[PDB]
């Protein structure tokens, strides 16, 4: 498969989520995801084949993994933008107040701005700290998903907010949306993993 | 708030 920020994958034929970015450690190839998407060894599919598998997460307190590719499996430094794609250039973080945009298999490709930083989810699995809000909509499914920069500058995946009772945040105005997401840096650091840029 |  071809792996760019945002596509559809499976967790043990059972649950959908989001890719988050295509990296590198060495000779292995991944991809970074949120943490609650599986546990370790299990086994993720893109267009009904097994691409690889959970490499290590931690979830809650933190929300992060990453997935352990086939070496067949093909790294894009992208990210889906409906028929087109934004490339990857880096991991420059954004300051509150600057446009973000991200993206998923729910809700496609959604932009609004980054409203606060350090923003704990207290979900029922336990409390997510450390995240940062954007007003871009979102739903489930969408979570391990890229939160990019136009400009290319990749911040994080998304990891979950206020969604509603039909599974998104996208039926209620951006100034009641709280769509979190975890910081990429942090990932990369403690996995020793390298961003594909482009 | 809940995961997505």
């Amino acid at each position: 498969a071809n792996i760019v920020g945002g596509i559809e994958y499976s967790i043990n034929n059972a649950s959908l989520c989001s890719v988050g970015f295509s990296v590198t450690r060495g000779a292995t190839k991944g991809f970074v995801t949120a943490g609650h998407c599986g546990t370790v060894n299990a086994t993720a599919r893109i267009g009904g084949a097994v691409v690889g598998t959970f490499a290590a997460r931690v979830f809650p307190g933190n929300d992060r993994a990453w997935v352990s590719l086939t070496s067949a499996q093909t790294l894009l430094p992208r990210v889906a933008n409906g028929s087109s794609f934004v490339t990857v250039r880096g991991s420059t973080e954004a300051a509150v107040g600057a446009a973000v945009c991200r993206s998923g298999r729910t809700t496609g490709y959604q932009c609004g701005t980054i409203t606060a930083k350090n923003v704990t989810a207290n979900y029922a699995e336990g409390a997510v700290r450390g995240l940062t809000q954007g007003n871009a909509c979102m739903g489930r499914g969408d979570s391990g998903g890229s939160w990019i920069t136009s400009a290319g500058q990749a911040q994080g995946v998304m990891s979950g907010g206020n969604v509603q009772s039909n599974g998104n945040n996208c039926g209620i105005p951006a100034s009641q949306r709280s769509s979190l997401f975890e910081r990429l840096q942090p990932i990369l650091s403690q996995y020793g993993l390298s961003l594909v840029t482009g | 708030a809940a995961p997505x």
